[PDB]
């Protein structure tokens, strides 16, 4: 077996972007083992120490200036940037999802159907699911598994309805995703 | 709306180490360090963009001197293991006979060393298996998934067993076609 | 089985290299690391190995990283005292003095080589449209002999004499080195640089990570080349 | 894409 100690150390940059590329932030950041020890924030404009592990490396980064300048710029030469070569397959990427709907398999109490509507495979993960019973949103009995990140640049969730069935009601599972112009919706006939 | 992280990390005595770009959370690409090459994360993104692999190793560098001279500083301070998350799920509702793909999600972990292995029916598979990097959390832990396309049946059950420093024994999730 | 040998769609054409060829003619144009019963004493990846070598020539590094095949191979030869031959590279060297790095050409020192300075000859005979056009022999200090160690040699010795390669382009349109060994093997390295404006220097020597061997008393060389038009 | 180049300590 190895039972020998590890050492991790992680380096990260991190381009917060806000309404496109119209506000920017930079956040430079150095983790030893799973401590965050010394950072360097665009708004902040020069290195600060997060711990007392740091604080040697923020004020050494701080004295080259070559190094400041260059960090000072890169919310610019670095994030907007990169966001300029992704943006079209990235922040502009779409998949519709596809969306079901049927009851669960559980069904706990007896005169209650529990409804399950199912939206997968898209992408951003912005979505709004809605469940409807004739026309009319349904605020309460709505319970959600959450949003699922599948890790392939593709998502899923399931939104379930607790309702008390009536013949010829119609609920509505509502949908709105960036990938439609109008909402997608799927209805379960009471 | 949206954020960009170039994620590094530099791991002894296991000599590991990796870069990787994140897009809302999901690999744009990472550099395979022997290869020295770039590595998409989906086949289309190679023909949008590019990225010069063998600068990264550069940076891999520093990482480790920066890493060797933090252990030293810490004096020796080693990392304290912690247990994977794991979740086995479908990436689509699951219908029999209807191809599908277990996720086996392992998260919030460190330090990012794993052992993955899928079993059907008690035994190990191999087939079509493919699996991601380890990526980035904001509290520095670590997310990585694992694949496995299959054809559901009532008779086939699986198994994601996963093994780390922070777990006494292996941990072994099920799943079973039941809707 | 052995490499199947090459056709002339599997070969790198000079001419469709736009880059300066100068590049590739730095590698083997008295150019290699070259030690006798070192160890290593670091690595940066689990499939490499460090050594201190120093640059007795022009003193560059004294510092040198091979990259292994895999980490198998690197722990075969991590704690020997062996002996070092390849050629070296310094864009896009990277590990944690001077520094160089290259790939394979590491074998045991041990019983390896020759009482009294001997050197073993190894033939190569090289081939310009598919004829022989000169024969000769190249020379080494070891029994078991990296493959990596006579191609720089064989090229090295035309590169001087035919000039294989020259600052922009080659007199050679496609070429390989191909080892013959006395149980039948074979196998070749394509001599020319990938088509584009530029030479992977690092990439190209990549090649060289098997730290494949051979027997330097039986083994035969040989390099066929062509012209663009004959 | 480019790359921020990793500060030595």
């Amino acid at each position: 077996g190895d039972t020998r100690p590890r050492f991790l150390w992680q380096l990260k940059f991190e381009c917060h972007f806000f309404n496109g590329t119209e506000r920017v932030r930079l956040l430079e950041r150095c983790i030893y083992n799973q401590e965050e020890s010394v950072r360097f924030d665009s708004d902040v404009g020069e290195y600060r120490a997060v711990t007392e592990l740091g604080r040697p490396d923020a004020e050494y980064w701080n004295s080259q200036k070559d190094l400041l300048e260059q960090r000072r710029a890169a919310v610019d030469t670095y994030c907007r940037h990169n966001y300029g070569v992704g943006e079209s397959f990235t922040v502009q990427r779409r998949v519709e999802p596809k969306v079901t709907v049927y009851p669960s398999k559980t069904q706990p109490l007896q005169h209650h159907n529990l409804l399950v509507c199912s939206v997968s495979g898209f992408y951003p993960g912005s979505i709004e699911v809605r469940w409807f019973r004739n026309g009319q949103e349904e605020k309460a009995g709505v319970v959600s598994t959450g949003l699922i990140q599948n890790g392939d640049w593709t998502f899923q969730t399931l939104v379930m309805l607790e309702t008390v069935p009536r013949s010829g009601e119609v609920y509505t599972c509502q949908v709105e995703h960036p990938s439609v112009t109008s909402p997608l919706t799927v209805e379960w006939r009471a | 709306e949206h954020v960009i992280i170039q994620a590094e990390f530099y791991l002894n005595p296991d000599q590991s180490g990796e870069f990787m770009f994140d897009f809302d959370g999901d690999e744009i690409f990472h550099v395979d360090m022997a290869k020295k090459e770039t590595v998409w994360r989906l086949e289309e993104f190679g023909r949008f963009a590019s990225f010069e692999a063998q600068g990264a190793l550069a940076n891999i560098a520093v990482d480790k001197a920066n890493l060797e001279i933090m252990t030293k500083r810490s004096n020796y301070t080693p990392i304290t293991n912690v247990p994977p998350e794991v979740t086995v799920l479908t990436n689509s509702p699951v219908e029999l006979r209807e191809p599908n793909v277990l996720i086996c999600f392992i998260d919030k972990f460190t330090p990012p060393v794993v052992n993955v292995t899928w079993l059907r029916n008690g035994k190990p598979v191999t087939t079509g298996v493919s699996e991601t990097v380890f990526l980035p959390r904001e509290d520095h832990l670590f997310r990585k998934f694992h694949y496995l396309p299959f054809l559901p049946s009532t008779e086939d059950v699986y198994d994601c067993r996963v093994e780390h420093w922070g777990l006494d024994e292996p941990l072994l999730k099920h799943w079973e076609f039941d809707a | 089985e052995s490499q199947p040998d090459p056709m002339p769609d599997d070969l790198h054409k000079s001419s469709e290299f736009t880059g300066t060829m100068g590049n590739m003619k730095y590698l083997y144009d008295d150019h290699y690391v070259s030690a006798t019963k070192v160890k290593s004493v670091d690595s940066f990846f689990k499939w490499d190995l460090i050594y201190n070598i120093s640059d007795k020539k022009l003193k560059n590094y004294d510092k040198v990283k091979t990259e292994l095949l895999n980490e198998d191979l690197a722990k075969k030869y991590k704690d020997e005292v062996v002996d070092v031959y390849g050629s070296n590279y310094y864009v896009n060297c990277y590990f944690s003095g001077g520094k160089t790095c290259m790939y394979g050409g590491i074998t045991k020192h041990e019983g390896n080589h020759f009482d009294n300075g001997n050197l073993q000859n190894v033939l190569v005979r090289v081939y310009e449209n598919k004829r022989n056009t000169i024969s000769f022999e190249v020379q080494t200090d070891k029994k078991s002999v990296t493959a990596q160690e006579l191609d720089i040699k064989a090229r090295n010795f035309l590169i001087n004499k035919k000039n294989l390669y020259e600052f922009n382009s080659s007199p050679y349109e496609t070429g390989y080195i191909k080892f013959i060994e006395n149980n039948g093997n074979t196998f070749w390295y394509d001599m020319m640089p990938a088509p584009g404006d530029k030479f992977d220097q690092s990439k190209y020597l990549m090649m060289y990570n098997d730290n494949k061997t051979v027997d330097s008393k039986s083994v035969k060389i040989e390099v066929h080349l062509t012209t663009k038009n004959g | 894409f480019v790359k921020q180049n990793a500060a030595a300590l």
